[PDB]
RNA sequence: UUCUUCUAA
RNA sequence: CAAGCUUGAGUCUCGUAGAGGGGGGUAGAAUUCCAGGUGUAGCGGUGAAAUGCGUAGAGAUCUGGAGGAAUACCGGUGGCGAAGGCGGCCCCCUGGACGAAGACUGACGCUCAGGUGCGAAAGCGUGGGGAGCAAACAGGAUUAGAUACCCUGGUAGUCCACGCCGUAAACGAUGUCGACUUGGAGGUUGUGCCCUUGAGGCGUGGCUUCCGGAGCUAACGCGUUAAGUCGACCGCCUGGGGA
């Protein structure tokens, strides 16, 4: 079964990643749309979009540097088997720094560095490096 | 009810007993408040090979709309008689009405 | 090149013989799809009903019996 | 399987609306019709195990409807349950 | 049913019941009843005949019909009975007319049942019919001998016999023991087997229960001293002789029949 | 394999075409399968094989048809 | 048709 | 926790395919046995032989009868089933899958310790049956020996009913469920469309076989039916023996 939507979200942006597609698209949520929004903004994705009424597809604009791929990897950390919480001072550096880790916090899923900088930790969703 | 074809192989020497036969068998259906579609006798007929010491039948193609209780009924008339050979019941998914390719 | 795809019947009539003695050989052995080019829907439905004219004495089982 | 008559016969009895056909109630009673017609089947064909594996679906699955029925209304549940005679 | 019975004491060990639950329980149909005087296996001379047989319960004769006479008269079958005479159990029959008989009960028979005998009775577990109206090949008991003279074949609890053949005048049997025999085309036979088919399951289980159905003991011919059986004798257990009958006969393979009269009627012998 | 000899034929003739019908038919092939009981490993086995043997060479007479030898 | 075996560094 | 929504899951309608199961029939061919006719000195077997069968008439051949078991050709890296497994034909009862359009219920789902059920052959118990085959056993050969391979026989067994056993290299040596990721040649089974102007042309589902790209892998290879990329849950592994 559909045990996890968003490592779908993350495993169809890896397998479009590295097959060339363009655009990747998919079922969309009230949670993907804010990791397609933290994506977009950090850079690694070009544009999201949301299309449909009744089932609403989220489709993402892949985003390709130099022949190959921009998104080098990701990865799910929390997960529904085994849920991963960090405090503010525990937040992860993703690649010493040049990646980005998006965690869901009380004030809306930002990035690790904007959480830092909030000042309050919460649940990582993915890595993105 | 349950469309089943008939077809059944009289002795050759009991030949003139084969209309008696029918008129039983129709009464047998219709008193059963079952259809009977066509109903195609086809004469003396050399046979393939010879059943049971004997090289010719009767045969008659009968096709029959009924419930399947005087049916089985209808199979052990077949079965105690030595008039009939050999008996035959085909379940039939249709009523079918068209002549027979070798009626023809 | 299977006749019965063209002609388009629903279901093979055992009593048609002269239609089924092109689908046996001369010692009654049902002949291969191989070789005929028979459609193998029809051909299930082709030994069903060369079975049930072995059964009628309307074809022979082979030709030596007797 | 169930006859094309007693199917209808049973939509329309359960059902809220008569063409609703798949509402919890309708789903439990075509089972539960099923069930009991294979009573005299298998008491008859003992060795029949590969029938049987579909009767133990259909119990498996009117087990899973009746326990989705019940936390989504009890009412229900009671009234359906005692007008179809099940122990639980 | 078969039933096993618990060890609740040795002599219940083994013992093994055949219970039928559609047994009459009550008395039996009293005009078919006449008293059935036990013998102890002596002949009018007083001298024992045949051996160990003697006591056991006390039994009532059940007149049961076996010439099957009442030709074209239908009958319902009222009950199913315990007959102690016999091994099959019987079946109290009511004709139309209003007569009662026993016949033994076939195996599918049941209460509510109706049979008929006579040439123009069906083909059903329970007619009796001469053979020659019978199809070659079904499986009847009850079978006479002789037009008439009452069925003699296939009689006890499970038996049967084959219609294998006919020739005109002649039918041919298998008989439950493998023999082949001839018989006339109009004597009278009785469709299906007969009911009783589980009574060879049953185990006694104790002496006493061969006591009961008046067997007495038997005494092997070796526990014995020489003049009173040629087994006897010898200091120890011997047995060095070929053995014999209390009467000096071969009996581990020599053949007994000497009936040159019905060595026509016999195909061949069982196997 | 029932064959009357035809009105004025040579016996070498009928001959050829009785050993004709015989391998049609499928006598001396059929009677050599039945000489000896064949397991149903051994006879799903080689059925397996044989339709192996009549597929990689269908891909090897193609694959040697298209490059030279010399 | 049958047709076996050969240690030491 | 409350209210939903329809994509997951399910129900209904109409169809299709199938060795899917259970029960009862039935047919043809062959084998052996029995009887008889013709017939006369071999037969059978092997590497070669012998045991064996034969003048008391075998083998061969023809007619008749009995009985059991399995179902040539079709037949196919074909089909069905959860697995084991399933093959003449007919009927009765019966499970599942799939398709086409809708209608409907509204997350009802996935997995699963313990548990329960099914589970090849061999074996066991009771009762039948017993043609062929065949452990055991016997005789013949072979050989240095031959408790073997070969031969001639042959009993449990194989078959049926009802119980038990609960194991196999029970294998795809690959747990189930879901999502995504370039292709090619097929098989099978639906269904839509084009004038079917032919068995064609264009699609769209299920199942399946072969090759192979990226990727993976110790390599062999796997490769949209993954051993690729991930998620959920379970089972399991920790040097070889001992075991
Ligand atoms: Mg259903
Ligand atoms: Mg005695
Ligand atoms: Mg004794
Ligand atoms: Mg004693
Ligand atoms: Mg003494
Ligand atoms: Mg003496
Ligand atoms: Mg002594
Ligand atoms: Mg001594
Ligand atoms: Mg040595
Ligand atoms: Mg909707
Ligand atoms: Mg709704
Ligand atoms: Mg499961
Ligand atoms: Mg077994
Ligand atoms: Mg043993
Ligand atoms: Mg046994
Ligand atoms: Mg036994
Ligand atoms: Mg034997
Ligand atoms: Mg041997
Ligand atoms: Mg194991
Ligand atoms: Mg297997
Ligand atoms: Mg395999
Ligand atoms: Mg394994
Ligand atoms: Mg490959
Ligand atoms: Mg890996
Ligand atoms: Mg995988
Ligand atoms: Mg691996």
């Amino acid at each position: 079964s559909m045990q996890d939507p968003i490592a779908d979200m993350l495993t169809r942006i890896r397998n479009g990643q590295a097959a060339n597609k363009a655009a990747v698209t998919m079922p969309s949520s009230k949670l993907k749309v804010a990791i397609a929004n933290v994506l977009k903004e950090e850079g690694f994705i070009e544009d999201f979009k949301v299309e449909g009424d009744t089932k609403p597809e989220l489709e993402l604009t892949l985003k390709y540097f130099q022949g190959k791929a921009v998104v080098e990897s990701i990865q799910r950390v929390s997960r529904p088997g085994l849920r991963i919480y960090k405090r503010k001072d525990e937040l992860p550096k993703v690649m010493a720094g040049l990646g980005i880790a998006v965690v869901s916090t009380s004030k809306g899923v930002m990035t690790d560095r904007a959480a830092r900088q909030a000042g309050l930790g919460g649940e990582i969703i993915c890595y993105v490096a | 009810m349950r469309h089943y074809e008939i077809v059944f192989m009289v002795h050759p020497d009991q030949s003139e007993q084969v209309p008696g036969m029918i008129e039983r068998y129709t009464a047998a259906i219709t008193g059963a408040e079952g259809k009977i579609h066509r109903l195609e006798d086809w004469g003396r007929r050399q046979l393939a090979y010879p059943i049971n010491k004997l090289h010719k039948a009767h045969y008659v193609l009968m096709n029959v709309e009924a419930p399947q209780e005087v049916i089985d009924e209808l199979e052990t008339t077949f079965r105690f008689n030595d008039a009939v050979i050999r008996s035959m019941v085909m379940r039939t998914k249709h009523a079918v009405t068209e002549a027979s390719p070798m009626v023809k | 090149f299977c006749r019965f795809t063209a002609e388009g019947v629903q279901e093979i009539d055992y009593k048609d013989i002269a239609t089924l003695k092109n689908y046996i050989t001369e010692s009654g052995k049902i002949v291969p799809s191989r070789i005929t080019g028979t459609r193998a829907k029809y051909q299930r439905q082709l030994a069903r009903a060369i079975k049930r004219a072995r059964y009628l004495s309307l074809l022979p089982y082979t030709d030596r019996h007797q | 399987s169930l006859s094309t008559e007693a199917t209808a016969k049973i939509v329309s009895e359960f059902g809220r609306d008569a063409n609703d056909t798949g509402s919890t109630e309708v789903q439990v009673a075509l089972l539960t019709a099923q069930i009991n017609h294979l009573q005299g089947h298998f008491a008859e064909h003992k060795k029949d195990h590969h029938s049987r594996r579909g009767l133990l679906r259909m119990v498996s699955q009117r087990r899973k409807l009746l326990d989705y029925l019940k936390r989504k209304d009890v009412a229900r549940y009671t009234q359906l349950i005692e007008r179809l005679g099940l122990r639980r | 049913a078969v039933v096993k019975c618990k060890p609740t004491s040795p002599g219940r060990r083994h013992v093994v019941k055949v219970v039928n639950p559609e047994l009459h329980k009550g008395k039996p149909f009293a005009p078919l009843l006449e008293k059935n005087s036990k013998s102890g296996g002596r002949n009018n001379n007083g001298r024992i005949t045949t051996r160990h047989i003697g006591g056991g319960h006390k039994q009532a004769y059940r007149i049961v019909d076996f010439k099957r006479n009442k030709d074209g008269i239908p009958a319902v079958v009222e009950r199913l009975e315990y007959d102690p005479n016999r091994s099959a159990n019987i079946a109290l029959v009511l004709y139309k007319d209003g007569e009662r008989r026993y016949i033994l009960a076939p195996k599918g028979l049941k209460a509510g049942d109706q049979i008929q005998s006579g040439v123009d009775a069906a083909i059903k577990p329970g007619n009796t019919l001469p053979m020659r109206n019978i199809p070659v090949g079904s499986t009847v008991h009850n079978v006479e001998m002789k037009p008439g003279k009452g069925g003699q074949l296939a009689r006890s609890a499970g038996t049967y016999v084959q219609i294998v053949a006919r020739d005109g005048a002649y039918v041919t049997l298998r008989l439950r023991s493998g023999e082949m025999r001839k018989v006339e085309a109009d004597c009278r036979a009785t469709l299906g087997e007969v009911g009783n088919a589980e009574h060879m399951l049953r185990v006694l289980g104790k002496a006493g229960a061969a006591r009961w159905r008046g067997v007495r003991p038997t005494v092997r011919g070796t526990a014995m001293n020489p003049v009173d059986h040629p087994h006897g004798g010898g200091e120890g257990r011997n047995f060095g002789k070929h053995p014999v009958t209390p009467w000096g006969v071969q009996t581990k393979g020599k053949k007994t029949r000497s009936n040159k009269r019905t060595d026509k009627f016999i195909v061949r012998r069982r196997s | 394999p029932v064959i009357k000899v035809r009105e004025n034929e040579p016996f070498d003739v009928a001959l050829r075409r009785f050993k004709r019908s015989c391998e049609k038919a499928g006598v001396l092939a059929e009677v050599r399968r039945r000489e000896f009981y064949e397991k149903p490993t051994t006879e799903r086995k080689r059925a397996k094989a044989s339709a192996v043997k009549r597929h990689a060479k269908k891909l090897a007479r193609e694959n040697a048809r298209r490059t030279r030898l010399y």
